């Protein structure tokens, strides 16, 4: 019997929702055209489950935009993804001037056209990404205002995505794109207990104190099945 | 096999009734190399006067204790030469050899689970409900050399199963077997070298699984105590000395 | 080695066979002072109960590492460890548990072996000492020796909650004395009939 | 070497928890010289009927107990057939083999100081105002084989410090660790030969340093009985028994 | 030979008009022997980080200035890790580089005699009349690292003549000639060891023999740095910190 299937790559590579950005007509949610999304796979539990199985890892990635209308309709509209890594510019309009991407990876596709693929190395400063970091990203009085940074590792950002309809006009229909995440040439370190209540949020491991779930199943008797 | 002796630095310590010594990972605390190392200005490299053994403070076992923990660059921060050094540079490095102690008799029982938890990062319990997003406060999340004690150890107060927590370097003490355990950690970070100061690299966790027991008569009192040598240090980076 | 009166309290008709030992109990676990005594040698305190220090008394100086054993008559199950340190000149007697550790030190633990040897090291500025007294000739004081609780004095239920340490004191190979005098002390006051 | 067997005669003593053997001042007992000797007689060396093991009286171990004493020579002068050639005899001279034995347990607890004291000479309180020139009895000098109880310990009933007394071949009974004590001492006088009944070469002395200890339930007699084989015995001068 | 440098742990001084160096006594800074030494205890060597230059403060020469001293052991107990050393230790054993430095120009003038004088010891003036028994302060005979003024540096503040304080090792600062003197003093001591804190060694005496002038216009600004370096530092008999 193989012991090929249970290898990191094996376990990892398999692409999944990590991202969703909304760019509808009216609202209060990105109506403008544009969206700015921060790169953060902690926002889906799928994935995130997964990867939090392991305290550090090393990995190139394969990124896959999917892009349709809230029914699934695909549209003949003209769409440009930026990546913006930290320090860029990060524009703040349809026209902005940072679309000029000089030096930042755009990627220009209608959604009449399969979804976008591109490959992503490991760019993080240090040797492996984080899923936990138990520390402070600076130093100085930690007061309760500035909580807020605790477990946050700047290593981890890698910048924004973003999105917009490559015009100077409101786009005549409203678009969604879903983000999937394959992960290539896996390193990982370090194993951990894997999550047992919900999520939710982000950037920390909290969780409901009044709905502490058991891990599993319970039943009557210990002496009854 | 159940007898031995740690001797580092000017400091001894003696067992009679060990079970084995554990290396974590299986691998010695080294230097850094000089391919992995990025700081150009050279080391210092104290030797016997920071790498020997350090009894921390001691905790009572009571038949309804919880358990404790402690971070560890840290619990040292302010002891001995090791702390001065901690303190006086920016960058730091090391291993440990961490020995918990605790004996009793042929009459009493109980287990204590001794665990290396690397980045032991805590969390709350979100103001009960779970919509509140609080967070643990600078004594709990590097309590020094005092320890804290765990609030609910089922999840080690981080909403992970304390369960599997051996598949850490770890190693038990059950009163009718051995009365210490032996752990030695190489230095595990992310980074070549790291602050003593900001960052924690591991915890150590000493958690009763089954509980203390015996009869009235037998002495009550049984203390678990904690002694720890750093192996390895290194420091760079030297200025005026900083306590956080 | 002989018996050194780190108890030298009573005075009692009736109690002066408790100044050969000094107790040692279960406590609060608080790393709590147990005894503390001078190491020096020709000075009046517990060591004027040794051969050692009757010896002295007949030279004016002396040099050489000391050492001091302590027995533990316990009962076999009784547990405990302690911290026996030696304070070089210069340190007070140490407040806590965590300075007199920053000494010359041993922990020893009770078992089998119901003996621990503390050694007191040849620890001068000069290569001899002539005897140390209250005032100047404190220039010459040894250090100072104080028990701690490691952990503490466990025991099962059945067992004495009360035990008693023994110290025998002696110098070591490298101990030397010079230039003889009378002792501080004759032991006679009108004429011996 | 916690277990040993002295055989002796045609007496055996046992041990599984003994400290080694003390040989008193390095040597071991030996007949007389011819050229040590001053007696022309040929004398008397019985061998196996008196070297052997003599078991003297018991005594019981009291929280409150102080100490006793024998005087050699004389605890066997009228025991045995060594008894019989020491008063016959007018001259004696032998070394010994003395076998203090106490056992308790493990949960009881104290220490006893068996030493040897040569030329053990008792004083008296001298009235106690120190005035009366008094002397102690035949009855306490020479106590026989149910020994004697000293009533100042502190200073051997003669004025000396008993915390010197380990300046003398000596043994200790820790409860925790053996449970007898053994001590073979050389023909020690200033002369070969002597009489066994008018002189007492030295003085066995056995003074609970640590009192014995123990909770409401333990066995509360403990006993400690002694032990003695002459070795090498001689004895010259023949003539008809002296008591004394 | 007008040209040198001094490098000796992290710190390197530099020269271009020099007038060679001094050995003390023809004899460089050594360990001690272990024949000379009677302490035990195994002493601390730590070298680089105490054995380099430290640069104490700086005087100015004025057309009017008397002289200073500076004690020894003393100047450094404060500075560095020498300091904390000096401070944790009973015993300290070391030698001395001493290197002070004045520079001025082509157009100015004077002669500074910079010596050593083995165990400087400071007299009063003893209320004028020389009736009065008085004693330096603490302040005078151990002015730290600000050094002290000479009050009558005729004779030394001692009573004994300055003109014949050359047969001490010594050197000149004659401005048209170099601009620093260079000493290196061994450890004299009658003993192996001593305190860091109550004793000084040594005393260091910079004073103008020759008036310091010039023509208005000139920089009158003319400091003299004392810049020192133990070496060879040994410590023993370690416990907690004391300042004095």
């Amino acid at each position: 019997h193989s012991t090929a299937e249970t290898t990191l790559d094996s376990f990892f590579s398999r692409a999944g929702l990590v991202g969703e950005i909304d760019l509808p007509l009216e609202g209060t949610t990105n109506p403008n055209g544009y969206a700015n999304w921060d790169i953060d796979i902690t926002g889906y539990a799928q994935m995130r489950r997964k990867v939090e199985l392991f305290t550090y890892m090393r990995f190139d990635a394969e990124f896959t935009f999917v892009a349709c209308t809230p029914t699934g309709q695909v549209v003949p509209q003209l769409l440009q993804y930026m990546f913006v890594p930290p320090g860029a510019p990060k524009p703040e309009s349809r026209e902005s001037l940072a679309w000029q991407t000089a030096t930042n990876p755009s990627v220009f596709v209608k959604l009449t056209d399969p979804p976008a693929q591109v490959s992503v190395p490991f760019m993080s400063p240090a040797s492996a990404y984080q899923w936990f970091y138990d520390g402070y990203p600076t130093f100085g009085e930690h007061k309760q205002e500035k909580d807020l940074e605790y477990g946050a590792c700047p290593n981890n950002m890698m910048g924004t995505f973003s999105v917009r309809n490559v015009g100077s006009s409101k786009s005549k229909y409203p678009l969604v794109v879903r983000i999937y995440m394959r992960m290539k040439h896996v390193r990982a370190w370090i194993p951990r207990p894997m999550r047992n209540q919900n999520y939710l949020f982000k950037a920390n491991p909290n969780y409901a104190g009044n709905s502490i779930k058991p891990t599993g199943t319970s039943r009557t008797a210990i002496t009854t099945l | 096999d159940r007898v031995a002796q740690l001797t580092i630095g000017n400091s001894t310590i003696t067992t009679q009734e060990a079970a084995n010594i554990i290396v974590g990972y299986g691998e010695w605390p080294s230097y850094c190399s000089d391919d992995d190392a990025t700081a150009v200005d050279k080391p210092t490299r104290p030797d016997v006067s920071v790498n020997r053994f350090y009894t921390l403070d001691t905790k009572l076992w009571e038949k309804s204790s919880k358990g404790w923990y402690w971070k560890f660059p840290d619990v040292l921060t302010e002891t001995g030469v090791f702390g001065q050094n901690a303190q006086f540079h920016y960058l730091y490095r090391s291993g440990f050899c961490i020995h918990v102690q605790c004996n009793a008799s042929k009459f009493h029982q109980g287990a204590l689970l001794v665990a290396i938890l690397p980045e032991y990062v805590i969390g709350t319990v979100a103001g009960g409900t779970g919509t509140e997003d609080s967070h643990p406060p600078y004594k709990q999340t590097q309590p020094g050399a005092d320890g804290f004690e765990l609030q609910h150890p089922y999840v080690l107060d981080a909403g992970i199963p304390i369960s599997q927590l051996t598949v850490c370097p770890h190693q038990w003490i059950n009163l009718r077997t051995n009365n210490c355990a032996t752990i030695i950690v190489p230095y595990m970070n992310t980074l070549p070298f790291d602050s003593a100061l900001n960052h924690c690299n591991f915890g150590l966790l000493v958690v009763p699984i089954s509980p203390l027991d015996f009869d009235q008569g037998a002495t009550p009192v049984i203390p678990i105590t904690i002694t720890l040598a750093p192996m390895c240090s290194e420091f760079a980076g030297l200025r005026q000395a900083v306590t956080q | 080695e002989t018996i050194l009166e780190v108890n030298n309290v009573p005075t009692n008709a009736t109690s002066l066979m408790e100044r050969l030992r000094f107790p040692v109990s279960a406590q609060a676990g608080k790393g709590e002072l147990c005894a503390v005594f001078r190491a020096d040698p020709g000075r009046d305190g517990p060591w004027q109960s040794t051969m050692l220090g009757q010896l002295c008394g007949y030279y004016t100086q002396w040099s050489g590492s000391l050492e001091v054993t302590f027995m533990f008559t316990g009962s076999f199950m009784a547990t405990g460890k302690m911290l026996i340190a030696y304070t070089p000149p210069g340190g007070p007697l140490p407040k806590d548990r965590a300075t007199a550790m920053l000494g010359t030190h041993v922990i020893w633990d009770f078992g089998l072996q119901s003996s621990v040897t503390l050694v007191i090291p040849w620890i001068s500025n000069t290569h001899y000492r002539a005897h140390a007294r209250d005032g100047v000739f404190d220039y010459y004081t040894t250090g100072l020796v104080s028990i701690w609780y490691q952990t503490n004095y466990v025991v099962p239920i059945g067992a004495p909650n009360t035990a008693y340490i023994i110290a025998l004191a002696a110098a070591q190979k490298n101990f030397t004395m010079k230039l003889c005098k009378d002792t501080s002390h004759i032991l006679q006051t009108a004429s011996i009939q």
